[PDB]
RNA sequence: GUCGCGGCGCGCCGAGGGCCCGACGCCUGGCGGAGAAUCAGGGUUCGACUCCGGAGAGCGGGCCUGCGAGACGGCCCGCACAUCCAAGGACGGCAGCAGGCGCGGAACUUGCCCAAUGCGCGGCGCGCGAGGCAGCGACGGGGAGCGCGCGAGCGAGGCGGGCCCACAGCCCCCGCCGCGCAGCCGAGGGCAAGGUCUGUGCCAGCAGCCGCGGUAAUUCCAGCUCGGCGAGCGUCGCGCGGCGCUGCUGCAGUUGAAACGCCCGUAGUUGGCCCCCCGCCGCCACGAGGAAACGGGAGCGCUCCAGGCAGGCCCGUUGGCCC
C-alpha cells in the first residue's frame, strides 16, 4: 500500500497549461495527442530541403 | 651492496642491468618472445591443417599422441598442435579450419609430448570437448 | 611386439545405460542433506567411528 | 546454396532437384603457394553459395580439394569465378583428380615363404590365400565382423562359407585399419603347442598385418581380399630376440609388401546413370572409355530410356562431353559412383596394362619403379 | 553514458587455500545450521567481519582519545551495535575483536525469525521470507539475509496478507 | 616579423654550447597525469578508454573567414585510393552514431526521441546520433530460486488493471488463475573426494608437476557411488602475489651459478677525531595554496544488496572530513 508521489496545484487553469511540461498536460488527456512526424521524416526533409529551398 | 646516502642512481642502474639476468622477466619484458611466438600474444589462433601425424611419446611412456601440421593464418607459420581426448583425430580431416591454443606451460611443451606447444580447441569452429562427449 | 588406431578403447567399451537416479535436493536442500549425511544422524557415516564419504565399509550401509 | 524460412514455428522444410546432370566433370584446384591454401578454401565456400550445380570436397583418401561442376563450360566458368572474383586473384592449378586402387591376391600361394628377422633368431613361414567373395560380402553385412566373439563367426564359416573350422577360430584380426576385407589366421595347433611362442608374438602378426593392408605390395595401395596364414613359425626363447623391431618389418616382408608377391592384381570403376532418348552414343562412348552399359530401362511413361554403366573412374575424365557430342546435349550423365573392379592384365607381366598403371602409381608418389622381385625381401 | 559512473564492487573474498579440509568441514556446520545456500554467503559475511576487525585493529594501536579515534570508534561500534552483530554491553573497540561469523548470521533475519519462534526451521524460514510472508514493520521482505537490527527486532512478525485472519486463499486453499 | 617574447627570421660579429651525474645517436606492439591491478611493509606491473591536459581528422602542404581554426560534416594544391559520366566535365573524405568490408582469439541496432541533462539560437520553442530511452549483451558486479513441512504455500509464468514512461515497455502494486528447474570440473600425491565393478592391455588415452597404462589399472573408457564450486564451472593467454628467484628493506659469489691474473689510476662513490651559539645547506616539524571522480571515511533501511546522495517537518536538515 504505502506510495510515494508529488502533486503540482496550479492557483488557476492557465498555470497547468504553462508552467506544467506539456507531456503531463497529454497525459491527463487535456490535450489530443497529434501524430506528429518520425524524426527521420523530418531530418530527411530537412536534408532535401537543404539543397533546394 | 653500495651503501651510500647519494649511490641511488647506480643502484637503479644495477637492478636495470641484473633484472634481465632472470628467464622469466627476459621472456616476458626482452620482446624476443612476441616477436617468436606463432601465437603473438593471442590466447590462441585459428589456421588450417596441412597434415594429421602423430609424435611418438618421449620415454618413458610409449603411445602415438596425435597431433596435427597446422599453418597458422594471421602468421602463415605452420605449427604442431596435439588433438586432445580419446580418438578425436577422427573429427579433424586435412584443409579443416581448427583453432590451436597454449599447453599451459606458456610456450614449453607438457609431459611426453616432444616439442608440442599447444592444442587445438575447436576444429571447424566446434569445439574438440563438445564433439568427444557428443554435444554437436 | 606392440597412428591408424584412434579410439582403440572408446569405440570398444561396453554402453551401460545409467541407473535411474531420483532427482537430488538442490540449493540450501543439497546443503542440508549434506549436513544430514555427515554433522546430523552421523549413524550414515559411522561404522561405530568416523569414516570417509565414499568408504567400501559405507557402502552396503548405503546400499551400493 | 538453397534455404527455406518460416515465421510459423511448426513448418515443414522445401527441397530442390537439378535434373541438370550433377557436378560430374571434377578437377583439383592446386593453389601455386601453399602459404595461399587458406584462401583457396575460403573462397570455394563462397562460389558452392554461388551455384547447386557446383560442389566444393576433398576427396576423403589423398585429402584433395575437388571443384566439380556440371558442364565442361561451367566448371571454366566457375573457375574463372574461384579465380579472381573468389580468392580475390591469386593462382590455383587445375588438374584431373588422382583415382584410388586397391591391391588383391588372385590365388592361392605357390609356396611358403620364409622370413628370418634383423636378428636371424626368429622365423616366420607364411601363404597368401584369397577370401571368397561370400565371405567378403557377409563381412560388410556384419555377419562376420572383427567386433563379435570369437567362437561365433567361426561357426559361421564352417557351416555356410565350407572354411577349415579350425582355421576359423584361429583368425587373428580383419584388416586394413578397420575390419574390412582381410584377414590373418594362425597356425595348425599341433604345432602351436610345438611354436610355443605366438601367444606373445600376436601383436607383431597383428602390427605388420595393420602396415601391409594399409599398402600393396605392388604400389602402395590398401590390399583387399585376402587371408594371410601363419602356416608355421620358429621363434627365439629370449624376448630380447622377439620384438616389434625384430618381428614386424619379418612379418611385412613375409606377409606380402618387394618381398610375398604371389599372384597379385588392381582396382577400380563407377556407375552412371544416361536419361537419354538416343543409345548410339551411349554405347560408342562406353565402348571406347572401357566402360560397359549393363542396364537399358525404357521409363514406360516417357520417350526419354534410362540406362547404367558402369565406368573406370580414370576413364570418366572426358567422356561427359564425349557423351554430349556423340549424342547432342540429349543424353545427360547423372550421378556417377560404386566399387572397384579387377583389371584385366596382371601387374606381373611387362606390357600389360596393370604394370603401366602399378608404375605410374609409385611415379606418382615416388615410391620407386618397376617390381623386380620377390627375391629382393625373401629369404630361402 | 553516466552509467559508466556507477561504482560496483565484489562483496566476498574467497579462501587462500582451495581445500583445507578443517575449514571445509567447519563451513559445512555453519551452512546446515544458518540455511546458507553457498559458501559464498559464507565468505560475504567474512569479508564483512574481515573489514569490521581490521578498522578495530589500526583504531586501537591508535592513541586513546586521538581525535580520530574517538570520530571513527563510534561509527565502527555505534553501527555494529545497532545492527546488533556486538551485544550492547561491551561499548570498547577492544570487544569488536572476537566477533564471528555467527555474530553477523545471527542478524540476518533468517535467524531472526527462528529465534523468536515464528519459524520452527531456518530451511523454513528461508522458505517463508521467499513467499512474502515476513514483516519487519508490515514491510513485505523477499530477502532471507536481511540483515534485521535491534531496534527492528520487535517488529518481525507474520505479514499482514499472509496468516492472521487475511484472505488465505491463493495457494492451496484456493483449490 | 609577431599578439608579444626570443636565432623566431635575416645580415653582422665573435666561438661558443652539450656531455660517463651517459650527452648525442638509435629504438619503441610510447599519449601523459588523476589513476588501475595485485596487495604486511618496502614494492611490482599497466598507464587505449570514463575526468583533465596534449595531438589528429587518408598522407603531406598552403590559406581564407574570423574575437578565436593553419578548421578538414571550410577551401586550395600535390600525393595515395576511389566515384558519376552524355567523354566535355564534375566530385569524395565514418579516428561522429548506426551499418558493411578487411583484419583478428575477440568487441552490440542500418531502432526511438529531445521528455531529462547541458549547449547553441529567442524571452514566452525549436535544433542537437551531445545525450536520454529501449534492443543486443554469462566483461563483470549484486540480490534472490530449484522447496518447506506433514500441513500450509509460493515464484517462474500466464492475463487484465493501475503505475511508469517523450511514447511504449521494465521494475513495482493489484485482482485473477496458476506449469521448480543444475551444471561444470574432478575422487593416486600436491589437493577435498571409491582401495567399487567393467572394458583395454606401455594400445587407446591420461597427466600443469611427480607420474599412470606392458592381463588382480586407487590415474585411461564407461557404470556406480562420492567430493569441490555452483547459475555458473572448466580451459587458454597476461599482470600481480607466490618470489628474500632481483634482494633499498632483504640474495648470493671456498666447494652449488659467480671475486677481474696482478699493480697504478681519473671521474664516480666514500671518508679519523676536532670549535657548543651564525651564514648558507641538505634534513625535519608544521603552515598556506593547490580539480573532481576514485580511494578511505560521517549520516541515511534503494525490501536487503551492489548502490545512490538521499531524506525528514529537520546544524543555516544534510551532502562533513582525509588524500
Amino acid at each position: 500500500g504505502h506510495t510515494v508521489g508529488f502533486c503540482n496545484a496550479y492557483q488557476n487553469m492557465d498555470a497547468l497549461m504553462k508552467y506544467e511540461p506539456g507531456f503531463r498536460k497529454i497525459r491527463c488527456g487535456l490535450i489530443e495527442a497529434p501524430k506528429p512526424v518520425s524524426r527521420k521524416q523530418l531530418k530527411n526533409l530537412k536534408n532535401r530541403r537543404l539543397k533546394k529551398r | 651492496k653500495t651503501s651510500g646516502l647519494y649511490t641511488a642512481r647506480k643502484l637503479r642502474t644495477v637492478r636495470r642491468v641484473n633484472r634481465w639476468a632472470d628467464k622469466k622477466y627476459r621472456k616476458a619484458h626482452l620482446g624476443t618472445w612476441l616477436k617468436a611466438n606463432p601465437l603473438e600474444g593471442a590466447c590462441m589462433a585459428r589456421g588450417i591443417v596441412t597434415q594429421k601425424i602423430g609424435i611418438s611419446a618421449k620415454q618413458p611412456n610409449s603411445a602415438v599422441r596425435k597431433a596435427v601440421r597446422v599453418q597458422l593464418t594471421k602468421n602463415s607459420k605452420k605449427i604442431t598442435a596435439f588433438v586432445p581426448r580419446d580418438g578425436s583425430i577422427t573429427y579433424i580431416d586435412n584443409n579443416d579450419e581448427v583453432l590451436v591454443a597454449g599447453f599451459g606451460r606458456a610456450g614449453r611443451a607438457v609431459g611426453d609430448i616432444p616439442g608440442c606447444r599447444f592444442k587445438v580447441i575447436k576444429v571447424a569452429g566446434i569445439g574438440l570437448l563438445a564433439l568427444f562427449l557428443r554435444k554437436r | 611386439r606392440a597412428l591408424t588406431s584412434a579410439g582403440k578403447v572408446r569405440k570398444c567399451t561396453p554402453k551401460k545405460e545409467k541407473k535411474e537416479k531420483p532427482r537430488p535436493p538442490r540449493g540450501r536442500a543439497y546443503k542440508r542433506l549434506l549436513y544430514n549425511k555427515n554433522f546430523v544422524d552421523d549413524t550414515l557415516i559411522h561404522n561405530g567411528r568416523r569414516l570417509g564419504p565414499n568408504n567400501l565399509l559405507i557402502r552396503q550401509k548405503l546400499g551400493f | 546454396k538453397s534455404g527455406t524460412i518460416s515465421t510459423y514455428e511448426q513448418a515443414h522444410s522445401i527441397k530442390p532437384m537439378k535434373f541438370s546432370v550433377s557436378p560430374v566433370v571434377r578437377v583439383a584446384v592446386e593453389p601455386a603457394n601453399p602459404k595461399d591454401l587458406p584462401k583457396l578454401l575460403e573462397g570455394m565456400k563462397r562460389l558452392d553459395k554461388s551455384d547447386p550445380c557446383v560442389m566444393c570436397i576433398c576427396d576423403k583418401d589423398e585429402n584433395q580439394n575437388i571443384i566439380a561442376g556440371a558442364g565442361e563450360l561451367h566448371l571454366e566458368i566457375c573457375l574463372k569465378d574461384l579465380r579472381e572474383d573468389f580468392c580475390g586473384g591469386m593462382d590455383i592449378r587445375v588438374s584431373d583428380p588422382v583415382v584410388s586402387y586397391r591391391e588383391t591376391v588372385t590365388e592361392k600361394s605357390t609356396k611358403v615363404v620364409m622370413a628370418k628377422s634383423a636378428n636371424k633368431h626368429n622365423r616366420l613361414y607364411f601363404e597368401a590365400e584369397p577370401i571368397s567373395e561370400e565371405v567378403i560380402e557377409a563381412i560388410k553385412d556384419g555377419e562376420i565382423t572383427s567386433e563379435q566373439d570369437s567362437k561365433v563367426r567361426a561357426r559361421i564359416l564352417t557351416d555356410k562359407y565350407g572354411w577349415d573350422s579350425d582355421e576359423a577360430k584361429q583368425i587373428w584380426s580383419f584388416g586394413p585399419v578397420g575390419a574390412s576385407s582381410g584377414h590373418m589366421t594362425n597356425l595348425i595347433l599341433e604345432a602351436t603347442k610345438g611354436v610355443q611362442y605366438v601367444k606373445e608374438s600376436k601383436e607383431h602378426i597383428v602390427s605388420g598385418f595393420q602396415i601391409v593392408c594399409r599398402n600393396g605390395v605392388l604400389a602402395g595401395e590398401e590390399l583387399v581380399g585376402t587371408c594371410f596364414k601363419l602356416r608355421d613359425a620358429t621363434f627365439h626363447a629370449d624376448a630380447i630376440h622377439r620384438g616389434a623391431g625384430q618381428l614386424t618389418p619379418a612379418t611385412r616382408r613375409g606377409l606380402y609388401a618387394y618381398a610375398s608377391p604371389m599372384l597379385m592384381e588392381p582396382f577400380y570403376l563407377v556407375d552412371i546413370l544416361a536419361p537419354e532418348g538416343c543409345m548410339g552414343g551411349i554405347y560408342s562412348t562406353m565402348s571406347k572409355r572401357r566402360g560397359v552399359v549393363i542396364s537399358e530401362e525404357p521409363r514406360e511413361g516417357q520417350p526419354l530410356t534410362e540406362v547404367k554403366a558402369h565406368l573406370p573412374v580414370a576413364e570418366s575424365f572426358g567422356f561427359d562431353a564425349d557423351l554430349r557430342a556423340a549424342t547432342s546435349g540429349q543424353a545427360f550423365p547423372q550421378c556417377v559412383f560404386s566399387h572397384y573392379a579387377l583389371i584385366p592384365s596382371s601387374p606381373l607381366q611387362t606390357g600389360s596394362q596393370a604394370q603401366g598403371i602399378m608404375l605410374s602409381i609409385r611415379k606418382r608418389k615416388g615410391m620407386k619403379e618397376v617390381v623386380p622381385d620377390v627375391s629382393e625381401y625373401e629369404d630361402k | 553514458r553516466i552509467s559508466r559512473h556507477r561504482n560496483s564492487s565484489k562483496t566476498y573474498s574467497t579462501p587462500k587455500k582451495p581445500f583445507t579440509k578443517p575449514r571445509l568441514d567447519a563451513e559445512l556446520k555453519l551452512c546446515g545450521e544458518y540455511g546458507l545456500k553457498c559458501k559464498r554467503e559464507i565468505y560475504r559475511a567474512r569479508y564483512m567481519l574481515a573489514k569490521i576487525r581490521r578498522t578495530a585493529r589500526n583504531l586501537l594501536t591508535l592513541d586513546e582519545n586521538d581525535i580520530k579515534r574517538r570520530f571513527e570508534g563510534a561509527a565502527l561500534l555505534r553501527r555494529l551495535h545497532m545492527l546488533g552483530i556486538l551485544d550492547e554491553e561491551k561499548d570498547q573497540l577492544d570487544y569488536v575483536l572476537g566477533l564471528r561469523i555467527e555474530d553477523i548470521f545471527k542478524r540476518r533475519l533468517q535467524s531472526v525469525i527462528v529465534e523468536s519462534k515464528l519459524a520452527k526451521s531456518v530451511h523454513h524460514a528461508r522458505n517463508m521470507i521467499k513467499a512474502r510472508h515476513i514483516s519487519v514493520g508490515g514491510q513485505i521482505v523477499n530477502i532471507p539475509s536481511y540483515m534485521v537490527r535491534i531496534s527492528n527486532t520487535s517488529r518481525v512478525a507474520i505479514a499482514d496478507t499472509s496468516s492472521l485472519a487475511p484472505n488465505g486463499k491463493p495457494g492451496r486453499t484456493k483449490r
